[PDB]
């Protein structure tokens, strides 16, 4: 997620793993899904849990 | 003119394989001279104007 002057930039990328323990080792893009011309300030988030 | 993308030349069918989510193209040294069509997915070499 990004703060652009407009744009959010929402990257995404889903890739199967074998590990399971940590971030694995690997180099893999992260292709854009949609640009929302959204202009406001943003300086603090929080997820949501199911 | 394909949104903002501005110039001269020839359109060429081209052999590229674009990825889903571009548009744009440019050369080495920064020269656009592949572009798709915004309104029909097809590739088009932009070769410049004799």
């Amino acid at each position: 997620f990004k703060n652009i002057d407009g744009y959010f930039k929402i990257y995404s990328k889903h890739t199967p793993i074998n590990l399971e323990r940590d971030l694995p080792q690997g180099f893999s893009a992260l292709e854009p899904l949609v640009d929302l011309p959204i202009g406001i300030n943003i300086t603090r988030f929080q997820t949501l849990l199911a | 003119n394909f949104n903002g993308l501005t110039g001269t030349g020839v359109l060429t069918e081209s052999n590229k394989k674009f990825l889903p989510f571009q548009q744009f193209g440019r050369d080495i040294a920064d020269t656009t001279d592949a572009v798709r069509d915004p309104q029909t997915l097809e590739i088009l070499d932009i070769t410049p104007c004799s």
